[PDB]
């Protein structure tokens, strides 16, 4: 119990709303988390 | 722990006749006396098996009869409090490693390697003992 | 029937030889009994089917049958006990150890080859005035007064006082049947004599298997000091010609090349043979002399080249 | 009055869900999945040696191997298959089933079997590393007897690398044993008194006692090797008993390993004939009685490998080794008798672990033909011993493995492996194998010692070794069903929502959720018998399963 | 109270332990597995755009069809943004029920286009297949909370 | 012996092998129920079937109570 | 986090409780060590056969056991088992201090017997006998440094243990794992015995 909560209000700037999901990523919104397939493909 | 200590006595009771008999049948009988191989890994045996069981039936002794070793035993009884088991950690993979390289500097005769390597083992066995007794940081 | 049933064994040649064999046969017709029966029962339990009109009704549920059990725990322990003595019995007629050799040959196998030294010869009805040399066994004591230090430790050697590198073990004799890579060695030993081998490796393990005589040793580098009973011996080999000879443990590399062969010949063949050797002769030549094709021919010095694909 | 659960189980998992688990897993449950996939690999790894070998032996010249190259393969696929497939996977096994089948959460050191899988891992790669050198893996055989293994005979680093992975991998075996023995002997439950825990788990208490006392020694023999090798220590050195000492040294642990690799597997065959025959195991307190003696003879038959040394007291070997077929043949007359007037229905475990009674048997009557040295004298080292401890080790860690992953996969996955393909994969296999090594007994039979990289077309058997090759290729091909099966039905095939997947299950792991939640229970059973999970789904066989008991 | 015909025990804990014979299954559905695992796949990731539970009843839904409905789509774990489409062949019937936080997120205009879409499927003969269009179309349709 | 003859066995024995055992094996009826035809009628038991798509408060049951069916649409068709 | 969903004061807590069921850290390491006793088994078989083999003068020549400081060691490390024992009878106590004490001068001892080694080591070989110097060289190098390297990793075991007391509060769990330590470090002073009347005394 010696510690404390965190929370943070992370500026955010896409709108990751089309491309990965916090159900696939579970920090889609923290941080470049997603590559096209495409890109993996080529 | 009576059963559990009784095989090991059985154990200690086959190994410790081999050894007497496989020493009396090559000390005669063999062409160069007691195999002295044979003779000795059959007496270490018996006495890996000897430690073994006498430490069980110490504890045997020591202890009163467990839900465990209790038969008509119901699962409330030894329903309670089971002890620390560690959850997952990171270090096993990391000691191995460190003894893959000691390892491989033993094999290839790398005296660099294998002090590299001991230093990992006693770096990551260091790590994997203290993983559940380091305190938080003092800052 | 007798050669089916024996699972490809060679028929012997030597009263050695048809003794294992008979015991092979005995112990192969024991096994394959056992072996019927609990295949036939395993066969018969699965007629165990889960037979449809089987209604809401389990097995016997039995288990735990103490006198199946100790009749099925007793007979095993008199089968075995049987094969036992008769094992015991053929194991004494291993290595009679007779003191009155016919003739002895000093079998010495180096890396990927034989050396053959006859090292004596003694017919029981009278002749072969013929022995070992033993002038070339030289030790290798590294007996030197003092070392690289200036006194004391005047080290005598490593082992027993000696230096690994000693060869002493290995005896030599005056008629050396050297194989060379391209020339399988032909051993060749009187047809009806008791032959004796005393076994020797001079660098590593292998091992001296004739499949027709159905028995094979291991030549380990030092038999005496490994406490191996290297020398064994052959009452008689009663079939004359040429009997292949193979190695049988782990020689390096070249294991398999190690082929050679122990051609059995009439004992005025083998008097030829040993007179035209102590003669300057090779051992192609004395074959040759005594009219019997010199190469071995029950195999080749197959090539010394990698394989098939290795561009010559 | 209705359940709402998916139309199919989730099939994989979400991205990154995994391999932080494999870094960092503590439970027994994937640590015995990760033994169970890379044992596997190994012996895909392995079994691909010998189809070089069968390739090559097929035709009398050396069409494409040398002579070292071939000599290699059998050092590393007899190495591979026993210690980096075999013995591993004991442990595999063990960490699977073994805490399910005495009612605890965990191993007791669950730390210290993570570690012994990573050692089994790091320990089997640096010896099979020994091949990207360019002098090659280990030239010497398996057994890697002490002259050749000299720094003289066999100088290259290819050897070094075997000796050292053999003896980080053997630390992983020896940790391993000291938690399956620890884990019986102190984590149980409440009920389960040490004569009521199945048989699997007790097949596997006596072989971790076979391993600590079996490895302990191979790794004093390896660094006593690797000391002679590097420092010149005059160990082995063949003026001492340097040959015979390593023999004897190895082979006290190489007949107990030949046994760690056996007794936990006539276990998994134990565990799965009752189950499948409907009825108890027959002699439950003559198999562990069986198991106990086995390996107690075990450690004191061990040189009946080296009869044809002439430097072994020949019969006291030879009456042990007598004496220790008589325990492995109650434990074969007691299967039957478990398959014995029961309602057999031949799945695809019962299929394995039938094909494991046929093929072991054939195996092991030719084993009591090499325990009479008249016989093993000629026998000795030829291909009919080859066709000896195939038929004993293929059946009995091969067909009853397979039985066992059949057996359990439900158990591990909760999903089924197909019963068509594992058919298939059986008669591939059954089919395949005795193809391979049934013609190998006439091979050694005549004139073949083994280890032979090429032979003489006018040497007999060619036609042999082609049908060797043709059965081989069998094998080799049987795989492929059993890797698809497992592919497609690890995140496909029908799942199982019920604990049993097969009915009748006993030894109280089929007395949880088929992939069992962490800490391997919310529910432990009054446990009263060897069968808990048997009494606890059929109530009212719980009184016949004592009054039909004692009638045998 | 009654557990399964055979071999199912109540444990310790409320949690049933069954068995099944060693031939044969324990989901049963009549479907091939390959479909269901299409109809799965919508259910879960088709609808996460959505964000309320998409449930499908493929069972019988009797008497007053659409109360049926409301009454099973009571069952789905939290009703309160949840999207039940409900097939009964039986009685050749579609009733699709919408939670009431799954209200005025283009549900109810897509209630119409996804029983069109089941309906044009099972006429056709695919009851898989229609389910899965219509999950499809009533996820397209549906916007996140 | 005819080395083009023992490759071709090695190599295809092994196929012919596995071509019949599949035709024998893999050409079996599976357990896996048959699909449901529509003119049939539907025999299975009820099905319900849900997505597990969103995060559900606490996973713990208790706590949840019953707020409600809160019913807040409908539908309706006949095929 | 009212106070702890799990009522302990230390996150690390016994294995199992020891007063009415086994110590599981014992049982493990007791096994361990058995199988220890089979490694030094292998070493003690490498012996044998070498004094067997031997012709008669089983050390050779150039060697010369100087029993006079093979013996002080040899003492030295029976009282390091003893001292040890002492810091068991402290661990089962809570005497923190008392242990570390104990353990300490016990790894002070068995350091002296390490460097007593390294002493006789360095002086057989400036007289002759080394590892590839001789068949009785190699093989009583061989075992009696195994066993130094064995007693190194006690040294290790007892350091790391009194590191492990130094950062959190004595618990049964850390009085255990002293208790495994000198299960240890008392298996290594059997096996030292065993080597000193093997090597010394039977010669
Ligand atoms: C391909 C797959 C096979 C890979 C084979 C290689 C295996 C070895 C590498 C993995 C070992 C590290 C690991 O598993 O990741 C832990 C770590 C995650 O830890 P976490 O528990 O989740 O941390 C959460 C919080 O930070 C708080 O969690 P925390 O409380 O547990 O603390 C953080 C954790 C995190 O600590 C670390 O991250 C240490 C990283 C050690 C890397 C060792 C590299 C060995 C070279 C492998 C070559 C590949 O704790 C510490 O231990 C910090 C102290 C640092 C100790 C450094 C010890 C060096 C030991 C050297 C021994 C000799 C071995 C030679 C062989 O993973 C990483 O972040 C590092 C990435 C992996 C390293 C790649 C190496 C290249
Ligand atoms: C060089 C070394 C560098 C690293 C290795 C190179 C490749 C990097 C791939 C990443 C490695 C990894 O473990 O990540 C998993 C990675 C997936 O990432 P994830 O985080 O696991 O994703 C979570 C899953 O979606 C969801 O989780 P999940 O638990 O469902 O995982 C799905 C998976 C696995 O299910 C399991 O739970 C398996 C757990 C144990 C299996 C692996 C044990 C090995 C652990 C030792 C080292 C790994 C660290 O289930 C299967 O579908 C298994 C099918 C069985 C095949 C038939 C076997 C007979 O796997 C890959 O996509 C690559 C394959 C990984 C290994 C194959 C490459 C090795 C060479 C080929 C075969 C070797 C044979 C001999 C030659
Ligand atoms: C030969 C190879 C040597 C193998 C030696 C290790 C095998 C011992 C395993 C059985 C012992 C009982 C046990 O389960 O270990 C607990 C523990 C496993 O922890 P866990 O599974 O998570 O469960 C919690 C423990 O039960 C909770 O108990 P714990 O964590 O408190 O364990 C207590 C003692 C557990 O008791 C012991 O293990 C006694 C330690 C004696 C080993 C000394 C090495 C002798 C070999 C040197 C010659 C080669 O832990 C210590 O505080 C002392 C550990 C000192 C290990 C020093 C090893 C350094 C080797 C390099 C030496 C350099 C000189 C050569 C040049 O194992 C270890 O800590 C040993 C690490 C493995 C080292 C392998 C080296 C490669
Ligand atoms: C290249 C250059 C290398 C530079 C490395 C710097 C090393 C020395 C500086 C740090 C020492 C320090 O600040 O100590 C004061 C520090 C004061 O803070 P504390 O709150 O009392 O405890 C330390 C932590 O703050 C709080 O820790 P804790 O109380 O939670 O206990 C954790 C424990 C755990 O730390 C460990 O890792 C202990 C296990 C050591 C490895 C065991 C195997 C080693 C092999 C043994 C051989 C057998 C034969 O650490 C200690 O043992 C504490 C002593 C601190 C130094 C550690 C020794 C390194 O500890 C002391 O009371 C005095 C200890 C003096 C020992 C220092 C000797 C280390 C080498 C000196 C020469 C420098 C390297 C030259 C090359
Ligand atoms: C799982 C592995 C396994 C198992 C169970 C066995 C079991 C047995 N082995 Fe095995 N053996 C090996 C693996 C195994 N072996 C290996 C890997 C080698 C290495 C080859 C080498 O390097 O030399 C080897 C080598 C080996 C040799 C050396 C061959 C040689 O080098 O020339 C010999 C005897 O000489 C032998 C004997 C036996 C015997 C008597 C049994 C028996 O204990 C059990 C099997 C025999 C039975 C008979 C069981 C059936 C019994 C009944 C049905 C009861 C009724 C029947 C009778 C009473 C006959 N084994
Ligand atoms: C567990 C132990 C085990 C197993 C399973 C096997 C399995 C097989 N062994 Fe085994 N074998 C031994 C242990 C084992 N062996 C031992 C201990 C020796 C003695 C070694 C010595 O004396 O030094 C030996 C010796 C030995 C020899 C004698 C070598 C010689 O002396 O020259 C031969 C010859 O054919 C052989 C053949 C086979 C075959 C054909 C199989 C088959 O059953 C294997 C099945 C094959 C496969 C499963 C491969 C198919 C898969 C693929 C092709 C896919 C590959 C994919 C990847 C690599 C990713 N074995
Ligand atoms: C496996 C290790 C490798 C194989 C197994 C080795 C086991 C040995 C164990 C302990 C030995 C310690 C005592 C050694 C000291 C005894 C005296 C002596 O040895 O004699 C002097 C010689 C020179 O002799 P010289 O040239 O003829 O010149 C004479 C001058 N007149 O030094 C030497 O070679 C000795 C050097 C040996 C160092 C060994 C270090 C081992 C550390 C390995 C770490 C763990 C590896 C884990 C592997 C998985
Ligand atoms: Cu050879
Ligand atoms: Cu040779
Ligand atoms: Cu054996």
């Amino acid at each position: 119990m010696s510690s404390t909560q965190d929370r943070s209000q992370l500026d955010p700037e896409v709108e990751r709303h089309t491309g990965v999901d916090v159900e696939d990523v579970p920090s889609a919104e923290w941080g470049w988390s997603h590559m096209p397939i495409g890109v993996m493909h080529i | 722990m009576h059963i559990e200590a009784r095989l090991f006595e059985i154990l200690t009771a086959f190994f410790a006749l081999a050894a007497v008999v496989y020493a009396v049948l090559t000390a005669m009988f063999a062409t160069g006396g007691v195999e002295w191989a044979g003779t000795t890994a059959l007496v270490l045996t018996t006495g890996l098996t000897l430690i073994t069981g006498t430490f069980f039936r110490f504890v045997a002794r020591r202890l009163d009869t467990r839900p465990e070793d209790y038969e008509d035993a119901e699962i409330s009884d030894g329903a309670g409090e089971l002890g620390f088991f560690a959850p997952h950690s990171w270090w096993p993979i990391l000691i191995s490693l460190s003894f893959s390289t000691a390892a491989v500097g033993a094999a290839l005769w790398l005296p660099w390697l294998i002090a590299a390597g001991v230093a990992f083992v006693i770096t990551s066995v260091c790590g994997l003992v203290f993983e559940y007794y380091w305190g938080p940081e003092k800052h | 029937w007798s050669d089916a049933l024996a699972l490809g064994w060679p028929t012997g040649i030597t009263p050695e030889a048809k003794l294992n064999r008979e015991l092979w046969i005995g112990s192969v017709i024991a096994s394959f009994a056992v072996g019927a029966i609990v295949w036939g029962l395993i066969f018969w339990t699965s007629a165990f089917h889960r037979k449809k009109a089987t209604d809401t009704e389990l097995p016997r549920q039995f288990g735990y049958n103490m006198p199946l059990e100790l009749t099925l725990t007793v007979i095993p322990f008199l089968i075995i006990s049987v094969l036992f003595y008769f094992t015991v019995v053929v194991q004494e007629r291993m290595m009679h150890k007779d003191p009155n050799p016919e003739v002895v040959i000093d079998v010495t196998a180096f890396q990927w080859n034989w050396k053959f030294g006859y090292q004596k010869i003694a017919f029981a009805d009278g002749s072969f005035d013929y022995d070992g040399a033993d002038p070339e066994r030289k030790e290798a004591m590294t007996s030197r007064p003092e070392g690289k230090d200036e006194h004391g430790i005047e080290k005598v050697g490593p082992i027993r006082g000696m230096t690994p590198e000693d060869r002493t073990y290995l005896n030599f004799d005056k008629i050396e049947t050297l194989g060379t890579s391209s020339e399988i060695p032909v051993l060749v030993l009187p047809a009806g004599k008791r032959i004796e081998f005393v076994l020797n490796s001079a660098d590593v393990i292998h091992g001296f298997w004739v499949p027709e005589f159905l028995f094979k040793r291991d030549v380990l580098p030092e038999p005496k000091a490994n406490n191996s009973d290297n020398v064994f011996q052959v009452s008689e080999i009663q079939q004359t010609g040429a009997f292949v000879g193979r190695c049988t443990e782990m020689c390096g590399t070249f294991h398999a090349m190690m082929n050679f062969e122990v051609r059995v010949v009439e004992p005025n063949d083998f008097k030829a043979y040993i007179d035209q050797r102590n003669a300057g002769k090779t051992n192609a030549e004395a074959l040759a002399a005594i009219n019997q094709p010199p190469l071995a021919i029950t195999t080749e010095p197959f090539e010394s080249r990698r394989g098939e694909l290795v561009p010559q | 009055e209705l359940e709402a659960r998916r139309p199919f189980p989730e099939r994989m998992g979400p991205k990154g869900n995994l391999i932080y688990k494999l870094i960092t897993t503590t439970d027994h449950k994937l640590i015995g999945i990760m033994y169970c996939v890379v044992c596997f690999a190994f012996f895909l790894v392995g079994g691909l040696m010998a189809l070089f070998m069968r390739t090559e032996l097929a035709m009398p010249g050396l069409q494409f191997l040398s002579n070292e190259q071939f000599n290699q393969l059998f050092t590393m696929h007899g190495t591979v298959m026993l210690l980096f497939y075999a013995t591993p996977i004991v442990f595999g096994f063990a960490n699977l089933v073994l805490p399910l089948q005495i009612g605890a959460p965990d191993v007791a050191f669950p730390r210290l079997n993570a570690l012994s899988f990573w050692l089994f891992l790091f320990g089997a790669l640096i010896a099979i590393a020994g091949f990207i050198t360019p002098g090659g893996a280990a030239d010497f055989g398996w057994t890697a007897y002490s002259p050749l293994t000299d720094a003289i005979h066999s100088p290259g680093a290819g050897g070094d690398l075997w000796i050292m992975g053999l003896a980080v991998g053997g630390l992983g075996t020896i940790l391993g044993g000291v938690n399956m023995i620890t884990t019986v002997v102190c984590m149980r439950a409440p009920g389960m008194t040490m004569f009521r825990m199945p048989i699997f788990t007790w097949n596997i208490l006596v072989t971790s006692i076979l391993v600590l006392i079996a490895f302990p020694i191979l790794t004093a023999a390896l660094f006593g090797l690797a000391a002679d090798r590097h420092l010149g220590a005059h160990i082995y050195d063949p003026a001492n008993g340097g040959v015979l000492l390593w023999q004897h040294l190895f082979w006290f642990f190489g007949h107990p390993e030949v046994y760690i690799i056996a007794l936990p597997f006539f276990g998994i065959v134990s565990e799965i004939f009752p189950v499948f025959s409907r009825k108890p195991i027959f002699g439950y307190t003559t198999l562990i009685y069986a198991t106990l003696a086995i390996a107690a003879l075990s450690v004191a038959v061990w040189a009946h490998h080296m009869y044809a040394t002439g430097a072994v007291l020949l019969p006291f070997f030879s009456f042990m080794t007598f004496l220790i077929a008589v325990p492995t043949g109650i434990k074969f007359f007691n299967w039957i008798g478990t398959m014995w007037k029961g309602q057999l229905t031949f799945e695809t475990p019962m299929l394995f672990s039938v094909g494991f009674l046929i093929t072991f048997l054939l195996g092991g009557l030719s084993g009591v033909l090499l325990a009479s040295p008249p016989l093993d004298f000629h026998v000795t080292d030829s291909y009919f011993v080859i066709a000896h401890f195939h038929y004993v080790l293929f059946g009995t860690i091969v067909f009853a493995t397979y039985a066992g992953i059949y057996f359990w996969f439900p158990k591990m996955t909760g999903r089924l492996l197909d019963e068509r393909l594992g058919k298939l994969h059986f008669w591939l296999t059954f089919i395949g194998f005795h193809t391979t090594f049934l013609v190998q007994h006439w091979l050694g039979d005549e004139g073949m010692p083994r280890r032979y990289a090429d032979y003489l077309p006018t040497d007999g058997f060619t036609t042999l070794n082609v049908i060797s090759t043709v059965g081989a290729f069998i094998l080799g091909v049987s795989m492929l069903p059993f890797v698809w099966n497992v592919f497609k039905s690890w995140r496909y095939g029908e799942p199982v929502t019920v604990d049993d997947p097969w009915g009748y299950g006993n030894s109280l792991e089929w007395a949880t959720s088929c992939p069992p939640p962490r800490h391997n229970f919310t529910e432990l059973p009054r446990i009263r018998s060897e069968r808990p999970a048997f009494e606890l789904h059929y109530p009212h066989m719980v009184e016949r399963m004592r009054a039909e008991a004692h009638v045998g | 109270e009654l557990d399964l015909p055979y071999g199912s025990a109540l444990t310790s804990s409320g949690r049933i332990s069954a068995v099944t014979e060693p031939g044969e299954l324990s989901v049963h559905y009549p479907f091939p597995t390959m479909d269901l695992v299409v109809l799965d796949d919508a259910l879960k990731y088709g609808s996460r755009a959505a964000k309320a539970r998409f449930a499908v009843y493929i069972g019988p839904l009797g008497a007053d069809t659409a109360a049926t409905a409301r009454e099973i789509l009571a069952n789905v774990p939290t009703p309160e943004n949840a999207v039940l489409l409900a097939v009964s062949p039986d009685q050749r019937a579609i009733e699709v029920v919408y939670g009431a936080d799954v209200k005025g997120r283009g549900i109810e205009s897509a209630a119409p286009l996804g029983v069109s879409a089941a309906a044009a499927s099972f006429k056709e003969g695919n009851l898989i297949d229609g389910l899965i269009s219509a999950v499809r179309v009533m996820s397209a349709g549906v916007s996140p909370a | 012996m005819s080395t083009a003859l023992t490759h071709g066995l090695i190599g295809g024995v092994p196929l012919v092998l596995f071509a019949v055992l599949a035709l024998i094996f893999l050409t079996r009826k599976g357990p896996h129920p048959d699909t449901y035809k529509m003119s049939d009628p539907w025999t299975h038991a009820p099905i319900l079937w849900a997505a597990e798509e969103p995060r559900e408060h606490g996973h713990g049951g208790h706590g949840h109570d019953s707020h409600g069916v809160v019913i807040g649409g409908g539908a309706s068709g006949k095929w | 986090m009212t106070s702890a969903v799990g009522t302990s004061g230390t996150a690390i807590t016994s294995r199992v409780h020891s007063l009415n069921r086994p110590n599981m850290v014992s049982v493990g390491t007791i096994v361990w060590l058995s199988s220890e006793l089979m490694f030094f088994a292998g070493l003690f078989a490498m012996y044998f056969t070498a004094r067997a083999q031997a012709g008669g003068a089983w050390p050779p020549e150039p060697t010369e056991l100087n029993l006079a400081l093979a013996v002080p060691v040899t003492l030295v490390l029976i009282a390091s088992s003893f001292t040890c024992q002492m810091g068991v009878f402290a661990a089962e106590r809570g005497d923190v201090f008392g242990l570390r004490r104990w353990y300490v001068i016990t790894f002070l001892m068995g350091l002296f017997f390490v460097l007593g080694q390294g002493y006789e080591y360095i002086h057989l070989v400036e007289h002759g006998t080394t590892i590839p110097g001789s068949a009785y060289g190699s093989v009583f190098y061989l075992a009696t440094g195994f066993h130094g390297l064995h007693v190194i990793g006690g040294l290790v075991a007892f350091v790391l243990l009194l590191a492990r007391t130094k950062m959190s509060k004595f618990t049964p769990a850390q009085a255990t794992a002293a208790i495994v330590v000198s299960y240890y470090w008392h298996f290594v002073d059997i096996v030292w015995i065993a080597l000193f009347a093997t090597i010394y005394f039977v010669r």
